[PDB]
């Protein structure tokens, strides 16, 4: 049993016709203090998987080392390490899920919420969640922390069920994700303007975008708001 | 509970879902959360149901007497002031979280109220357990200079977001439009996107199915003549 | 302090027929007042014509199902591909659950299938491994809503024959698979209306001598 | 205190109440009468927290006696029981509530019927053919469920009461030092001196 | 829960209720609270549903192993002590058990042992265990004799459970009867309380307080 | 410890074609101990019926309080109180004890004598009104009652058909609750006749 | 919350962020924490929104009644009324208020009233959760008798840093200028102050 | 369990132990023998937490019987008492201590003297002319202080013991259902079947 | 405690106050919080004195043994050894350490290790109770590739403010300069840095 110290906020994600998109901001909070402003919380594994992590950052860095080691281990005595016997999204997830549940079972959890996004060998979209309790679930859209409350409602208007996935393009999907990140910046007190985004497509592969910023923000209306009720000046 | 308030060109609109819950159970499927303080001042309430009702009735009652005393149509700021001072006095124990809207001789107004007695001003507001789902929609689609039609659409869409994504909210969408120089139109069950499907089977029993011990006529009438 | 348990909601329902057995469960997965997934399968074909569901804390549910599936596999290896009977499966699950008596799997387990005489069978468990064969059992969040309805409409409880007035009971005539599916669908429609953790979708697994069939029905998403 | 029983038969009400008083480790007394006569045809037995029991009983006694003098008339058992209930229902939301449970046994001279009322410290009233407070019912109700018939004589009631006391003396851990038995009928209140 | 067992001329009578509860919620009315350890040994269940089931079926495995090793029926004393010594090892860990181990051997005759999760092991003639044990004791103590017929003894047990089923909120459902002789136990049916109450009330003249 | 579940009990109400029905169990207990099987929880003031679950001392107190108030109402108004009006009186009376409430779950049922319209309503322990078209439930087996009602109920049931539906809803819900049962009563209510039926049920 | 008041040559300027939070949720991103108790006596509010609103409302009432009887009150007088409420109800209140006002006789004045209810007259004052991160900056950069433009820059830069580091602070930077010329409201948006 | 007494007279040791066993609300048994024979001339009575009492007594019994067989010799009461004390003194600092108090009554055949040892669950040993555990001493020691004489015969000891049990039956709240009395002397251990 | 490490053109400089406190009592006013784990790898210690000493002693042992086998360790390697101790024993430790070192290949590097045991490579780092009061100042005044004299002034001015506002910080300002030229110790007394 511990308490999380340096923490990361929401991770958000969704499926689209030819793949999956995932995003998370670059902040490492220390309670209410916005301590570290250059933290990468999306961690790619090969050219077919991206693991998004929220919660305790020391535990995140531990998980990051486990994944790095997993790649090294898979390559051992494996001539098809960059082909048929490469690491799949499903393999990477199941491994993490095993660890998370084992650690909670010893009453010493990795204080995180994790989303594994990727594309499988047969082109199928992979998107699944796991957290400190070892709880897992999949959905056309997945989000952690505040994202669960604010992002999912917006992303579910694009892809409400399974049959909406082929009808959703990558342009429409990215547009929805970027908007969700703006909304989280308006409303989450432990978020930052700077974020990273990752697309995994079955055709065009893995596109990793860094140093993105929330833009097109509405603040002008603030000038007209005066007092808390009766005040006119 | 999901309740919203949206300002527009010539007035203000408020909306609400119709779900009430006791823990994980739904107590009422078609609950009425839009309350009338005065003819053109309405408010939506979240939190403890008895408190939102009671605190609305009391201030609404005193507002009516005040209107009669002053020979003036009531103002939203008066309802706001009386509500906040009452809630502050009770130090948050009266669990009423209100969005107060209305039109009056000063113009159209939109305010929020919290249980401890703090008030806020805005063009768009949301309260309750589904306020985050609703505020996501409002922050995505809200603009300045909304029409009446556009504001109703935005308000209901913000409630729908609560209905579908928040387990504390559900069933139907109630709306109340308050335009300047017009009567306030209260649209009860403006949307009904949760009708139950026909059941597979009828559970009407054959008469005599239940075992009875005694029968007797109950005297509801008064004492009779002669 | 760290709390190793959580509640993922959901509800499940097993009914045993004369020569068949169904095990139903809603597809909604939640924490507190948020939905995690509208379609997260909860009932599983475990092989040997046995269906299983472990409702409650999903992480413990998935762990248990995973370990039972594993037990079926090793049963085949160790005993010359012998079919694991439903009664044997039930006793094995008791030991899986009781093995963690002092740090329990936080789930309500139900399994269904056919017994060795071909007749429909449903077994029900508590979190620490006690069990009992039953004709009817609902489990999980809305179990208190559904069970009474099933006492009335499956076992004809408190029902009597017209004209006799409480003297003669309603006879316990058998229910077809079509008749049972009607009662399952209505049970979940009703449960969805009054319970906030039930909704989105209903998935039914039917078990007969021919094998394991699936049926899916939409539920209200509010 | 501990055990108080009541049974309503054909023509009377019988109350049985233990004699022991224990303060902690010692039994200070073995001949305590846990009852007060409210009116000539109404008797109230009581059990609860020390001090509160007698204080409450005597207070009720004083009030009923005052009514009797003022109106020159005896209140019905039903009327007395309702008064007592209200006092306890008032008490439960007080600064310091009365921690007292009572049985009220009376004979209604108007209807010519015996009546037994069981009231707990919350002000929960029920009319019963037989009743008890505390752990007494746990042992005795099964016997009363079996043997009671509503048309028993007073002698048959006392025998059924002896069977109840014998069971209590066998299975209860505490030594309650026997019971004082009193009968309420058309002729008033009398004590059975040998039990 | 109401479970009883008593020694008499014709051997042992064992009677139990069928109700299982989780708080105020009635979880099951069809629970088998008597465990058939072998054709000669019975165990009663009270307290934790799982603890009792698990460890009493386990007890049956230890008894089978005894008679495979010793070529002889295990004594009721030895069988009861295996269970009591086991639960004593777990003392403090939170097991919840109140059980009667009932049997009939040549050397002992009809024997009943009360075994309990605090480590208590008591031999005796009459025992009632559970939330509704006090109610059942009332009927037993007033009507019990050594010279009861198998028919009258069976009824007394049935009636004692009924008494507790009525009054105790955590007892009910149905009554399971067992009669233990030296050649083994004999099952005497499941009796629904819903039907048994009205039948007994009418025939016995009891429960005049209730209307029917 | 929890006041609302010391004594136990349930109440359910339903609407039909030109009629209403209200029903209750008869148990009063002290936790596990069953004390009384004749503790009726439905009362009436004129043609307006009121069921009350929860702590028994408050059930009795409130009945006596509403009899008090409805008797004064009738003297001053020179007419019987109507269901809609009584519902508001119950709410007012409960909310005045906001921070020291009666631990009860009241249910109102009745037909308006002028319009003829069937009417039911429920409350929490502090005054909030639930005015359902179909049915209202209350007590320790409210979850069970919700499940029965939600499946068994259909609109516009004739008086004699409605009796069967509400009775089966109560009986089967009570049998899944340890603190409810020990007998039951059903009231069928039409515009100018009211039938009362005691139900035969399991006594455990 | 990040709030500050700064005296300068021509008078005094109040400054504040616009963020109100319930835990980590931003309940209001466009809040107005600069509130008016008299024509040229304003205050900055930090702590409980309810408490500080209730207090400010009561003070506005007291000063309105004072004005009707004795004419315009001094800033010191306004601070004393704030103090009297905050000190006497210290057990039940969570309010950290900065009072700022402009007289012609006394010119610009600033009084800070922390949790206890004590009063401190200062050349400038900072308060709120975000103030902790700018004690160093403000102490190093403050000068007496600054110009209007310099003081606006000082407040803009200071609150910018407070917003940057404090999660409980954010949104727009509101300011209110109090001089002989009158009352001026200023607003500064994220795109402007983040690039500083 | 509840009451255990002991008295050492001229030529014997007399132990008296209650018969009741109570689990909570009910008295499950009224004929329980709270004692074990450790050796032909040594008897141990016991009282404490349920389960632990019998488990501890039988464990001690097994150990002494093992010693007897190994050496073909009976240990002195003093030696047995020291062994028991050490086991309890070891137990008190364990993970889960034995919650058992004992009296050891023996007749030393070497010295031709009766001996009574009182040991509590902490491992506190004292040799005494008369002793008790729990609340028993609170009532009985004043009587024993007055009447006890060391040259007392066995019959005089039983009379003084009856006076102790009568006082307990008068002033103790709990009904301990009488006592089983056993005598330890030069001829061994016997039970007084009428008391 | 007020501690900081700052990279600059020629390498890196560590800075610290000298105050150790037991509640409000200053148990040591001339403490040395800049400690040596290798020739040109030092660290700043904050949190528990016992924990951070025990950790630093263990690290010095590890790096001494590393050196004997594999030659001079990198600053990154030293930070990893600190991390491994702080992360794996997070439940039992209260240690906030800044690691700073000078390679010839990598030049000046700074790694900060907060309570959790996470590692963060930064251009400069601040830590300790007194760091809160200079986030604003340090963010505004830090530039990359400063000179030695500028960096000394930056640290001197920063810790001066941290000392001024934090009661847990005080005494002398110790500094350690790490460059290709070698290791230089600097001390600055109250009379000097208070008048800044
Ligand atoms: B909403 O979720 O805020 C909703 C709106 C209400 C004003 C009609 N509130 C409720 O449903 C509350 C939730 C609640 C539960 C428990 C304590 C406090 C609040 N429900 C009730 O107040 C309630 C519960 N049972 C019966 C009637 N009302
Ligand atoms: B009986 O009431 O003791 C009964 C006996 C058991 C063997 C079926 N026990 C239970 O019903 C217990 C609860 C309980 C009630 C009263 C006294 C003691 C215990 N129930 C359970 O153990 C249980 C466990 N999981 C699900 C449901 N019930
Ligand atoms: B600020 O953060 O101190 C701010 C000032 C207030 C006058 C608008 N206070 C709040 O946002 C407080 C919480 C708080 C945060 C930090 C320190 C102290 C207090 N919020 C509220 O009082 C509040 C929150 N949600 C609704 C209503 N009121
Ligand atoms: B500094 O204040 O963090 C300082 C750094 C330490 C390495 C010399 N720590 C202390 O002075 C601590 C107390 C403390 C103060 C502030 C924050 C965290 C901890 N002091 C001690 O560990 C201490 C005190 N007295 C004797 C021995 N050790
Ligand atoms: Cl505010
Ligand atoms: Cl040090
Ligand atoms: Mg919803
Ligand atoms: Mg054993
Ligand atoms: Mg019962
Ligand atoms: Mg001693
Ligand atoms: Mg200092």
């Amino acid at each position: 049993t511990q308490q999380p110290i340096v923490t990361g906020t929401s991770v958000i994600s969704m499926k689209y016709d030819n793949g999956v998109i995932i995003a998370a901001d670059n902040l490492g909070s220390y309670g209410s203090l916005l301590r570290f402003n250059g933290v990468e919380r999306l961690i790619p594994v090969g050219d077919n998987t991206v693991v998004g992590i929220s919660g305790d950052i020391s535990d995140m860095q531990h998980i990051e080392r486990l994944l790095k080691d997993l790649v090294t281990e898979n390559a051992y005595d494996n001539p098809l390490a960059d082909a048929e016997e490469a690491l799949e999204p499903s393999y990477i997830f199941e491994y993490l899920a095993t660890v998370m549940y084992q650690r909670r079972s010893k009453m010493n959890p990795l204080w995180n919420a994790i989303i594994v996004a990727g594309v499988q060998s047969n082109g199928d979209q992979f998107l699944r969640y796991v957290n400190l309790l070892g709880v897992t679930y999949s959905s056309p859209t997945l989000a952690t922390g505040f994202g669960a409350h604010m992002a999912n409602p917006l992303l579910r208007k694009v892809v409400d069920r399974e049959s909406d996935i082929p009808k959703t393009t990558v342009q429409v999907a990215e547009e929805a994700i970027v908007n969700a990140m703006r909304v989280l910046y308006y409303r989450d007190a432990r978020s930052s303007r700077n974020f990273s985004l990752a697309i995994i497509d079955k055709n065009t592969g893995l596109t990793f975008k860094k140093n993105l910023q929330v833009e097109n923000m509405k603040w002008d209306f603030a000038k007209d708001i005066k007092g808390y009720g009766t005040q006119k000046i | 509970t999901t309740i919203v308030g949206v300002k527009f060109n010539n007035g203000v609109v408020i909306a609400a879902d119709t779900r009430s819950t006791q823990g994980p159970i739904v107590a009422d499927k078609n609950c009425a959360k839009l309350h009338r303080i005065s003819p053109k001042i309405w408010c939506a309430g979240a939190g403890t149901a008895a408190d939102t009702e009671a605190v609305t009735q009391l201030i609404g009652s005193n507002i009516e007497l005040h209107s009669l005393y002053t020979s003036r149509e009531p103002r939203v700021v008066s309802a706001l002031q009386m509500l906040k001072q009452h809630l502050f006095k009770y130090q948050g124990h009266i669990g009423a979280y209100l969005i107060v809207a209305g039109v009056d001789p000063t113009g159209s107004h939109l305010f929020s109220i919290h249980a401890h007695g703090s008030t806020d001003v805005g063009y768009y507001l949301s309260l309750g357990s589904g306020s985050l789902a609703a505020m996501a929609v409002l922050e995505s689609h809200w603009k300045q200079d909304l029409t009446k039609e556009e504001a109703i659409k935005l308000a209901s869409d913000a409630i729908q977001a609560g209905i579908w994504n928040d387990l504390g909210s559900g069933s139907n969408v109630d709306v109340c439009v308050m335009e300047i120089g017009k009567d306030a139109e209260y649209l009860r069950n403006y949307l009904t996107p949760n009708v139950r499907e026909e059941k597979q089977k009828s559970y009407k029993f054959p008469r005599g199915t239940t075992a009875v011990l005694k029968e007797s006529i109950v005297n509801i009438c008064d004492i009779q003549e002669e | 302090q760290f709390n190793p348990y959580g509640d993922n909601g959901g509800t499940i329902l097993g009914i045993a027929g004369e020569d068949f057995a169904v095990l139903a469960g809603d597809t909604r997965n939640i924490t507190d007042y948020s939905i995690n997934s509208r379609y997260e399968p909860k009932v599983f074909d475990c092989g040997d014509n046995i269906v299983m569901s472990a409702n409650g804390f999903a992480a413990d549910g998935d762990a248990l199902v995973k370990r039972f599936k594993n037990s079926v596999k090793w049963y085949h290896f160790d005993h010359n591909d012998k079919k694991l009977s439903i009664n044997s499966a039930a006793r094995n699950i008791q030991h899986l659950l009781y093995g963690k008596r002092f740090f329990p799997y936080y789930v309500h387990t139900i399994i269904a299938g056919l017994d060795e005489d071909g007749k429909g069978a449903v077994y029900s468990f508590d979190p620490v491994g006690s069990y009992e064969r039953e004709q009817c059992r609902a489990g999980g969040a809305a179990a208190s809503l559904i069970m009474p309805f099933l006492d009335n409409q499956v076992n004809f409880k408190n029902q009597y024959e017209p004209g006799t007035n409480g003297k003669v009971k309603k006879p316990l005539k058998y229910l077809s698979v079509e008749e049972v599916i009607k009662l399952v669908r209505d049970s979940f429609t009703s449960a969805t209306e009054r319970h906030i953790q039930v909704g989105d979708g209903l998935e039914i697994l039917i078990v007969t001598k021919d094998g394991v069939r699936k049926e899916f029905y939409e539920l209200k998403r509010d | 205190m501990d055990i108080i029983l009541g049974i309503r038969v054909q023509d009377s009400v019988i109350l049985a109440s233990s004699k022991a008083v224990t303060r902690g480790i010692s039994v200070l007394k073995d001949s305590d009468d846990k009852t007060r006569q409210l009116s000539p045809h109404t008797l109230m037995s009581f059990a609860g927290e020390a001090g509160d029991t007698v204080q409450f009983a005597e207070y009720i006694q004083a009030n009923i006696q005052l009514y009797s003098i003022r109106e020159d008339y005896e209140l019905s058992p039903q009327a007395v029981s309702s008064f007592v209930r209200q006092e306890l229902a008032k008490s439960i939301r007080s600064r310091r509530p009365y921690q007292v449970n009572v049985l009220i046994g009376g004979y209604d001279k108007k209807k010519n019927k015996p009546e037994l009322y069981q009231i707990d410290y919350l002000g929960t009233k029920v009319e019963l053919p037989y009743g008890a407070h505390g752990y007494s019912g746990f042992y005795t109700f099964s016997l009363l469920d079996h043997h009671y018939r509503p048309d028993m004589t007073t002698e048959e009631g006392l025998d059924l009461l002896k069977l109840c006391v014998q069971e209590l003396e066998k299975r209860m851990p505490m030594d309650f030092k026997g019971v004082i038995v009193k009968i309420v009928d058309k002729d008033g209140i009398r004590q059975v001196d040998d039990f | 829960t109401t479970t009883l067992a008593f020694r008499f001329q014709g051997g042992i009578i064992v009677a139990v209720d069928s109700r299982a509860t989780a708080g105020n919620w009635v979880a099951s009315q069809t629970v088998k609270k008597v465990i058939e350890i072998n054709p000669f040994l019975l165990g009663t269940m009270a307290g934790g549903v799982a603890d009792c089931q698990f460890w009493e079926t386990w007890l049956g495995s230890q008894c089978r192993l005894h008679e495979l090793r010793e070529k002889e029926r295990i004594s009721v004393a030895a069988a009861s002590k295996i269970l009591s010594n086991l639960v004593y090892q777990y003392k403090g860990a939170g097991l919840s058990m109140g059980t009667m181990i009932c049997g009939y051997t040549r050397k002992e005759g009809p024997t009943i042992y009360y075994v309990d999760s605090d480590g208590t092991r008591l031999k005796g003639d009459i025992f009632c265990v559970g939330s509704g044990q006090t109610f059942a004791y009332g009927v037993l103590d007033s009507n019990y004799k050594w010279d009861l017929s198998v028919e009258d003894a069976l009824y007394l047990g049935k009636r004692s459970i009924l008494a507790a089923a009525h009054r105790d909120a955590y007892s009910g459902g149905s009554v399971n009867l067992y009669h233990v002789t030296e050649d083994g136990w004999i099952y005497h049916g499941n009796h629904d309380v819903g039907e048994l109450f009205w039948k007994v009330k009418e025939e016995e003249g009891s429960f005049n307080n209730v209307i029917g | 410890s929890d006041p609302s579940s010391i004594n136990g009990g349930i109440v359910v109400a339903m609407t039909g074609k030109d009629c209403v029905a209200i029903a209750c169990d008869l148990r009063l207990g002290s936790q596990s101990l069953g004390v009384s099987n004749k503790f009726e929880k439905i009362f009436h003031y004129g043609h307006v019926f009121l069921g009350i679950t929860g702590l028994a001392t408050d059930v009795t107190t409130l009945n006596e309080m509403f009899r008090y108030k409805t008797n004064l109402y009738k003297l001053k108004e020179e007419r019987a109180i109507e269901p809609e009006t009584f519902t508001q009186l119950v709410s007012s009376s409960l909310y005045e004890r906001r921070f020291g409430p009666y631990f009860v779950g009241p249910v109102v049922a009745g037909i308006n004598s002028k319009s003829g319209k069937p009417f039911i309503a429920g409350f929490d322990l502090i005054g909030c009104i639930d005015e359902a078209k179909d049915f209202i439930v209350s007590g320790t087996a409210s979850d069970q009652l919700f499940g029965m009602c939600e499946s068994l109920y259909e609109p516009n049931l004739e008086p004699e058909d409605l009796f069967e539906t509400i009775s089966q809803a109560l009986l089967n819900a009570a049998d899944r609750d340890a603190l409810s049962g020990w007998g039951a009563v059903v009231y069928i209510i039409k515009k100018d006749e009211v039938v009362k039926r005691y139900l035969k049920m399991r006594q455990d | 919350t990040s709030i500050m008041a700064v005296t300068f040559k021509d008078g005094v300027i109040l400054g504040a962020d616009s963020r109100t939070t319930t835990g980590a949720y931003i309940a209001n991103r466009v809040t107005d924490k600069l509130t008016r108790v008299h024509d040229k006596i304003w205050c900055c509010r930090s702590g409980s929104a309810a408490d500080t609103q209730a207090i400010a409302d009561i003070v506005q009432y007291h000063l309105e009644l004072y004005t009707s009887q004795y004419g315009t009150p001094s800033t010191e007088t306004a601070a004393s009324v704030f103090k009297e409420l905050c000190y006497e109800n210290k057990d039940n209140l969570t309010a950290g208020i900065i009072v700022a006002g402009y007289d012609d006789k006394n010119k610009g004045e600033v009084y800070t009233i922390p949790l206890g209810g004590s009063v401190h007259k200062l050349p400038y004052a900072i308060a709120g959760s975000g103030s902790t991160f700018i004690y160093g900056y403000c102490d190093k950069n403050f000068r007496e008798n600054m110009s209007k433009e310099e003081t606006v820059d000082f407040i803009k830069h200071s609150l910018s840093q407070a917003i940057k580091w404090d999660g409980s602070s954010g949104g727009v930077i509101r300011m209110v200028v109090l001089t002989a010329a009158g009352v001026e409201r200023l607003i500064f948006y994220p795109d402007e102050y983040e690039q500083l």
